């Protein structure tokens, strides 16, 4: 099996940091811009991880939410040959990492799931389509693994919030396909809930 | 130049299209996007294929149904878009 | 990463042998023997096998298929005190193991998931909620890699069929919670496609 | 017998020391009920209970707080 650590809700620090904000203006331009860049690079390839926390003996995702209605986990786009694992810690020191000079090192250890974007378009699969050779977007989750205690930084354009695992299930209308199954995918890890 | 590409098995590439496009003597594919279940990913049997000549849609109507693809013959429709 | 070798469908072949039937006759017969063995032995433990071939450089899963809409894993229940990986080849072995008396080696090296069920009622949940202390079944999910090829036997009364992946997604009222899930669940793993060179 | 304003992670346990840390080791079914789409307690849990076990819950309860949360019993 293999074992996690997980902590409470308020072993954590919750700070701020200066808006950080998506690359394009809308629907439209992201879709060009991907257009683009894949034309000259190829496929673009994105990390994001999952960071859990608990409350009361049941894992919490932290969730970056904009606005009312959107979510998204930490994580970002690779630059063209970047490493995976080295990437989503540049990812995660950018975004939620703490300005204040305290050292932060990011333990990933564990793929939790793979998705992949066949078209310029919304739609992702936890799979490649078989009439698909060259996905648009290749997409990797990792687990996070928290230390007892630690200071996130976040942005203000940015709310943190601890979703408990059964207002993320079956809720892929709430989330999205990839955030609602992460009940799924991390029911196979051990957790320890350690009180504080 | 827009046509339509139907009767496809499920697991038929882009690059199985472009193969067969390539080896009857066309070689100006524009675009090739399949048509698919939103829900799924599958595809629908079915995509659109443009191309960058007159010419080399006159090819494909006429001898693109003539070639199987994993048992099948194509079926080329010409867009009126 | 974490690879796993799969091959064609057409490497595996299918048997029949003799009907398992199930130790309950109906949903109201079920639900009742788990309220009595849970008081003697504590939660039902179950495991289940995932069985992964591909066609067309596509995974699919191997379901039972009894009737015309009830699917489920290879699988069953363990007995008290019995290990999880032992007992699930057993079971394996039970289900689809060959007749002709070879014995079949199963290679269990991989867990994709746990669900459990709060009550005595159909509901099962990847994780335990908050208020529930002793949950009635623990089902535990598990990596099943075949060898490059097979011979099973498929009891009469199911069929044995390969699902592939975008059947399986996004259809819980086609195969309820578990096995509509699985392909998100097998998205870790890296797949190799080994086609037919024959 | 309802018991109300509990917090989805009070327990069937939970409920079973609060009822006999007050004079009620008559306890008949109780049951949580709960968000069938994702297994959550809805916070409020009914129970079966002696007259002489329901009186003193319905005045007695609510005084004592389960999890940082004062329950409000009601009549079935």
């Amino acid at each position: 099996e293999r074992t996690i650590n997980l902590y409470p809700l308020t072993n954590y620090t919750f700070g701020t940091k200066e808006p950080l904000y998506e690359k394009d203006s809308s629907v439209a331009a992201r879709f060009q811009r991907m257009r683009e860049e894949f034309d000259k690079i190829g496929m673009r390839r994105t990390v994001e991880g999952v960071l859990i926390v608990h409350e009361h003996r049941l894992p919490h995702v932290l969730l970056l939410q904009l606005g009312t209605t959107f979510f998204k986990l930490p994580g970002g786009e690779l630059n063209p040959g970047e490493d995976e694992v080295e990437g989503l810690k540049r990812l995660m020191t950018e975004i939620l990492g703490r300005q204040d000079g305290v050292l932060q090192d990011w333990v990933i250890d564990d793929c939790i799931g793979n998705w992949w974007r066949p078209n310029f378009e919304p739609p992702q699969y936890p799979y490649i389509p078989a009439h698909i050779t060259k996905p648009k977007e290749h997409k990797k989750l990792f687990l996070v693994q928290l230390q007892e205690k630690a200071l996130f930084a976040v942005p203000k354009n940015y709310k943190l919030v601890a979703a408990p695992l059964f207002e993320l299930y079956d809720n892929a209308p709430g989330y999205g396909p990839i955030i609602s199954s992460l009940p799924q995918l991390l029911s196979r890890f051990n957790f320890i809930y350690n009180l504080e | 130049i827009a046509l339509y590409i139907g009767n496809l098995t499920w697991w038929t590439t882009d690059e199985d299209l472009t193969e067969a496009v390539h080896s009857l003597g066309v070689n100006d594919i524009l675009e090739i996007k399949f048509f698919e279940n939103r829900a799924n990913g599958q595809s629908k049997g079915f995509a659109l294929v443009g191309v960058g000549s007159e010419a080399s849609s006159k090819k494909l109507m006429d001898l693109l149904p003539k070639r199987e693809l994993h048992g099948q013959n194509p079926v080329v429709t010409p867009s009126n878009k």
